RNA sequence: UUGACCUCAAAUCAGGUAGGAGUACCCGCUGAACUUAAGCAUAUCAAUAAGCGGAGGAAAAGAAACCAACCGGGAUUGC
RNA sequence: AUAUUGGCGAGAGACCGAUAGCGAACAAGUACAGUGAUGGAAAGAUGAAAAGAACUUUGAAAAGAGAGUGAAAAAGUACGU
RNA sequence: CGUGGAGGUCAGUGACGAAGCCUAGACCGUAAGGUCGGGUCGAACGGCCUCUAGUGCAGAUCUUGGUGGUAGUAGCAAAUAUUCAAAUGAGAACUUUGAAGACUGAAGUGGGGAAAGGUUCCACGUCAACAGCAGUUGGACGUGGGUUAGUCGAUCCUAAGAGAUGGGGAAGCUCCGUUUCAAAGGCCUGAUUUUAUGCAGGCCACCAUCGAAAGGGAAUCCGGUUAAGAUUCCGGAACCUGG
RNA sequence: AAACUUUCAACAACGGAUCUCUUGGUUCUCGCAUCGAUGAAGAACGCAGCGAAAUGCGAUACGUAAUGUGAAUUGCAGAAUUCCGUGAAUCAUCGAAUCUUUGAACGCACAUUGCGCCCCUUGGUAUUCCAGGGGGCAUGCCUGUUUGAGCGUCAUUU
């Protein structure tokens, strides 16, 4: 709402924090939700993506398959898949560029990275 | 690899002196193996160690100057900074209003009494 | 000839590295739309004259 | 703009060889094959009615 | 008269490489420059016309110290130090 | 067959000062042409374009040898 | 209070949409030329992912004619149309 | 009437394919035009009632870019001359090697320097553009290597010439002159090795700087090796200056 | 009954409109005052494992240190275990350092990393020359400590 000061109500002048966005916050742009089970157990749905966590593909072209987050792209805004890998010209590994937001997370890894941080990030942990 | 930075600030000027020499021989041994192999095992972790050593040593030699030269208006031109010209000049928090017996009647003796215009 | 100086020759000593543009990797980088550079020069037939 | 077309002021040839009024931009084969600004000629459009 | 050369027998550098800038515009004879003023305190950089001005200004180069400007007084004459607060 | 004050000088020390770029706007000094022209000069363009120096962080100006002939007037600039 | 075309931080907007707008959205006081003060270029566009072309036949290389991949090979390093 | 653009409305249309281009496809109108179909293409579109004026187009020697007829055209004549064989190759009148026949006749296309140029020389590899025919070679392109000095130069000095302080104009930015009223420079010795130097005699008129790669000038030649280049490295034989 | 030329509806070259778009650029309000002898700006000489051309940086030379965020980037290579919290990070933040030859840039110059002196320390078993490292010195005004001419003017002892 245009009322304060720091607010851009223009279309073209709203993509400045995208191409020149800070890499420390570009990762936040590439976040991932949860499910219909961890919602009433954690409270917060939007959680930072992690390499040590797995994910399942719901859309795209691979229904019923799960992938693992490995190398992530920020300049192209994507992420390769460790599990689901296609074949190039001989049969190796094709850099399938996807995104954790369009994928449903099934499993995680309960550490001290959360819980106490959830209290700081607003919540009530497990 | 990657070294630390807190382990160098806990050492004296003599311990860091011998440590610097140990990093000197590390340079000559980490430049030869390059014309053969296209990449060296440890080629990145060599300009981060020595760069941290010289920082600590130089810092400890400047903090000692602020010891005996502390408590005077005549400290060497190296303890302060660049700053600006406005602070070194212009008015002050005392010279702007030289408190005396005459100028006192301007702001001090005769200031501005509070009031409430109503009834 | 060769004989001149250093300060003058120093300012003219940088185009040696201009003889080595794209090997076999710069062609495919990160969002690169500009391949070869249009600043090449060979004074065998080119008349730059500073 | 008070500097749109106000940045070019040269002189071309006249009679003799086949050449029209184009401010001879220095250098042979410099892309500027007889350009400039001025009115509605050289590669640089004009704006009628200067917006006060 | 000439025979043929007008730019023929040319083998003597007139304007030498200016040590001050590098635009090559100075001679030993007249001892004067045509780039940014050489032996003297002068600086050939005026404001006539709608062009030929910004190349002597700022913003198009390095500005190694001007970056220190938009940096310090963003808070209020910060010339001290700081430490930790919340991890 | 002999010591002070004033004026005029000479260093590499503690403590200070000077030489410029950018430069919207504004100020002081000096100084042109073209357009219009019931021919030419006077005049208009024009206390101008361009260029230079200094100060400030707004500048110049302004708390009355000022403005009126009225119901006496109550600092400067700008719309 | 009043002024405020250069520097810094929002909307600076009923503009224009690559021969247009300032000279510059890109390497932009660019490239080229000149002894100097200067004038000042031409070229905006792949797709979700280069998977940027497996293998086989002819050929010295660069290609064409098949096949595979792609929603479409009527997008094939001469780039949407 | 059409195009671009803003506001409002049919709470329109829109991967059942918008808009734009072509159409020897059709209907309506005197003239400005619009709609439909097919093909191509795959992302936001159109009409009416208003507002805005940098909207429409054959010529101003109009501007910029690109493409024809002419045209598979003119030209491809300064400088005597080509041909055969071998190696390589898909491909040779022309590059390499050998032989024969010739041109230029140290006033030459030789062999050494300065200026310009700073990786165009040497080695290896390659033939898609350029190299106006050809060309495996090359001054095209990519990947490397060589740069070693007390001595021949330069730097130092001087003439021509440029240009400060101490004076003399101007509002500012400066120019001319080079010693045109000097308080310009501070040393040998005596009293002082261990005082990093305070007071008196006896002397000297030189007292900003820059300024020649054909001139000026105390010093090194010859031979061999390498893919290239020395008087520089190696080996042998010598001299001068300063401390 | 052919080839070629003009008018030429599809496919297939060279040439590469218009329309639909964007991280940016011309006319104008408000707010803020953060250039300037602890060394500005521009330009030249440069820097990463394949770095030629920008930006940034200046032998700590695409960084170091501190703070915040709290579990990476890339076309490829290299890759230690601090990876469940003495600090990854090509982004961002950045009060304290460093910054050559040039440059408002300083003994004296520049077609020339040109050309000297003094002080401190080490070696050449030499306080004097040479080499290396660190630290300096020039002009025009206005104050001040330690110090010099000139019988212009003005004073005190046998």
């Amino acid at each position: 709402a245009k009322q304060s000061l720091d607010v851009s109500s223009d279309r073209r002048k709203a993509r400045k924090a995208y191409f020149t966005a800070p890499s420390s916050q570009r990762r936040v742009l590439l976040s991932a939700p949860l499910s219909k089970e961890l919602r009433a157990q954690y409270g917060i749905k939007a959680l930072p993506i992690r390499r040590d966590d797995e994910v399942l593909v719901v859309r795209g072209s691979k229904k019923g398959q799960e992938g693992k987050i490995s190398s992530v792209y920020r300049l192209k805004f994507a992420v390769q898949v460790d599990k689901v890998t296609k074949e190039k010209v001989n049969g190796a590994s094709v850099p399938i560029n996807l995104h954790p937001s369009k994928l449903v997370i099934t499993k995680l890894h309960l550490d001290k990275d959360r819980k106490a941080l959830i209290q700081r990030k607003g919540g009530k942990l497990e | 690899a990657g070294v630390k930075a807190y382990e160098l600030r806990t050492k004296s000027k003599e311990q860091l002196a011998s440590q610097l020499v140990d990093l000197k021989k590390e340079l000559a041994e980490l430049k030869v193996q390059k014309l053969s192999r296209p990449s060296l095992p440890k080629i990145k972790t060599v300009r981060k160690s020595i760069a941290c050593v010289l920082t600590v040593i130089n810092e400890q030699q400047r903090e000692a100057v602020r010891q005996l030269y502390k408590g005077k208006k005549y400290q060497p031109k190296d303890l302060r900074a660049k700053k600006t010209r406005a602070l070194r000049r212009a008015l002050t928090k005392f010279e702007a209003s030289q408190v005396t017996e005459k100028q006192r009647k301007k702001q001090i003796a005769f200031p501005q009494r509070k009031y409430a215009i109503k009834a | 000839a060769a004989q001149k100086s250093f300060r003058i020759k120093q300012k003219m000593a940088k185009a040696k590295k201009q003889n080595r543009p794209l090997p076999q990797w710069i062609r495919l980088r990160t969002n690169n739309t500009i391949r070869y550079n249009a600043k090449r020069r060979n004074w065998r037939r080119t008349k730059m004259n500073i | 703009s008070e500097k749109a077309g106000h940045q070019t002021s040269a002189e071309s040839w006249g009679t003799g060889r086949a050449v029209a009024r184009i401010p001879r931009v220095g250098g042979g084969g410099t892309g500027r094959s007889g350009q400039g600004a001025f009115g509605n000629m050289c590669r640089g459009g004009r704006m009628f009615a200067p917006t006060k | 008269g000439k025979g043929t050369p007008s730019f023929g027998k040319r083998h003597n550098k007139s304007h030498t490489l200016c040590n001050r800038c590098g635009r090559r515009s100075f001679h030993v004879q007249k001892k004067t420059c045509s780039s940014c003023g050489y032996p003297a305190a002068k600086t050939r950089s005026y404001n006539w016309g709608a062009k030929a001005k910004r190349r002597h200004t700022t913003g198009t180069g390095r500005m190694r110290y001007l970056k220190h400007v938009s940096r310090r007084f963003k808070n209020g004459f910060q010339t001290g130090s700081a430490s930790k607060a919340s991890a």
